[PDB]
């Protein structure tokens, strides 16, 4: 099976910051660039 | 820029390119729900 | 104020840009963002939804002389751009007969009426000697992202379901100046930029998108208690 | 100054100020010096328990 | 694709209304609302108070002798004042008020002037006692949106004050976005918007000029270069 990243997905990166995916944003909702770039992904700062 | 308002977040946030990793964690090896089923031989309580 | 003049400069069919000047101060974000929302998501397009490829039974799966497999194809075709000519189609099926060696490309689907591919230079595949390629790709039209578990759409048995991402719009940019009037100064100009695969103009999905807008305006009629 | 919380935040509304500066409102017949900001969540409580007094 | 949404409205007085549209596609509850709030808190037409004139006062931030209120709440109290103009073609108008102590002055005490209605006749302007005097002259114009007082800066006579311009009738918007379903579809919206006024439109007036101004400018994008 294909698996797709859902919601309760883990996600972390090689600095020991990790979570579970809670929200799958549209394309139209995500902040973007002046250029109209989306970002992919958000991280909270309280946990730096 | 917000998505959803057009406006701009009141302060310069942080953008950039990282590294993010899929964890063998998922949520669909580890949601369970049970009403009935097996049961054990001597106490007869339900299995885990 | 007086009517704002529209002004428009287009890049071949893929990028646009689309000017409103002088809008009354905090109109730029009025239209813009609006426009840009439905332009990112409900514009209809065409998009690869099913495959069958002969010989194969899934997508989990190699074939004799080809150097992907089932998944790096598919991934490939998600890509492939196809323009309907005639409103009225809702479906086709392209056909590719390839004998290797040879760099299967977009434009080695067979001819249909009414539809035109985007990308001919597309690369599908690769053949060596001795590899065949026969498929048939199914390309339907629709609005957002439906899931290949969601639509399971197969022409035959072992036809593969492909995750289907309808939109023909790429990437929609609005950039707000600070333009002038007379002795106001406040002014907004207005100035979408948006990017399409080809098959839609911006004008198009720029046109289509206003009349959305607008007909969702007049929901706001014959009111209940 | 303001006459009234709604007219201090549609001024913050229109840009005219923030929700950080310290400005002169009127609210419960007295004339405080505060910021919209902390106006705005005064107006969150009241309206949360429903009872501005 | 979806059915066309139902529109209700719960209007309570003049001065209050909730309207919801449902259910809509993903996401066109943000799409609707933010545009609406916009163009209702800066777009709709009203009259606000832009400059008064009060014999003997100097500057704003004085004192009348013989009044309990000082010239900041006066000009406070005025800045609520509710007048709606009868006649489209009336631009600005002039109210008039002399006063005597002790009472009470109202919003009532002012001059009728033709085709002027004071909507909130009960307001209190100030409190005037024994040998207090209160020679005010009010100039009351019609815009749109906020403009504060140093912006405008209208001044009839000598030594008048101008005053900030509250002309939107609309006091405050809050649109509100809920998951709503329809069957098998889940990802629906549905759109609140509540909107407060100070009575001299109706909620529902706000709201239906709020979207066609929406509308107009949607027909803006119509004749390229
Ligand atoms: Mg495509």
């Amino acid at each position: 099976q294909k698996r797709k990243l859902q919601v309760g997905d883990k996600l972390a990166n090689r600095h020991g910051n990790k979570g579970v995916v809670a929200k799958i944003l549209p394309v139209e909702d995500m902040p973007h660039l002046p250029d109209g770039t989306p970002v992919d992904v958000i991280l909270n700062p309280l946990g730096v | 820029y917000d998505g959803r308002t057009g406006e701009p977040i009141e302060g310069p946030i942080v953008v950039g390119q990282m590294f993010i990793m899929k964890l063998y964690h998922m949520v669909e090896d580890k949601m369970h729900a049970r009403s009935t089923g097996p049961y054990s031989l001597i106490t007869q309580q339900p299995l885990g | 104020l007086k009517a704002p003049v529209f002004t428009v400069r287009t890049q071949g069919r893929e990028y646009g840009e689309f000017v409103l000047e002088p809008l009354e101060r905090g109109f730029g974000v009025t239209l813009g963002n609006p426009l840009r929302r439905i332009l990112l998501s409900s514009i209809p397009g065409t998009a690869v939804t099913s495959v069958y490829i002969e010989d194969v039974l899934h997508e989990f799966s190699t074939i004799p002389g080809v150097k992907e497999d089932v998944v790096e194809i598919i991934l490939n075709l998600k890509e492939l751009v196809v323009r309907f000519l005639n409103p009225s189609l809702q479906t086709v099926t392209l056909l590719l007969k390839a004998e290797g060696p040879k760099e299967v490309k977009a434009r080695d689907f067979l001819p249909v009426a009414d539809v035109e591919i985007m990308n001919p230079d597309l690369h599908i595949a690769t053949l060596e000697e001795g590899g065949r390629l026969n498929m048939e790709v199914r390309v339907d039209r629709g609005v957002g992202y439906v899931p290949a578990e969601k639509h399971g759409i197969k022409d035959r048995i072992n036809a593969i379901p492909v995750d289907a991402v309808f939109s023909p719009v790429r990437r929609v940019a609005f950039q707000v100046e600070d333009t002038r009037l007379g002795q106001r100064t406040d002014l907004d100009k207005l100035t979408l930029r948006i990017w399409t695969d080809g098959s839609v103009t911006p004008l198009e999905a720029l046109n289509q998108a206003v009349e959305i807008l607008r007909e969702h305006l007049t929901y706001f009629s014959n009111p209940q208690a | 100054v303001f006459a009234n919380p709604d007219e201090a935040l549609l001024a913050v509304a229109h840009g005219i100020v923030d929700l950080q500066d310290v400005v002169t409102v009127r609210y419960m017949g007295k004339r405080l010096e505060t910021s919209p900001g902390r106006i705005l969540f005064a107006r969150i409580v009241a309206e949360a328990v429903e009872d501005e007094k």
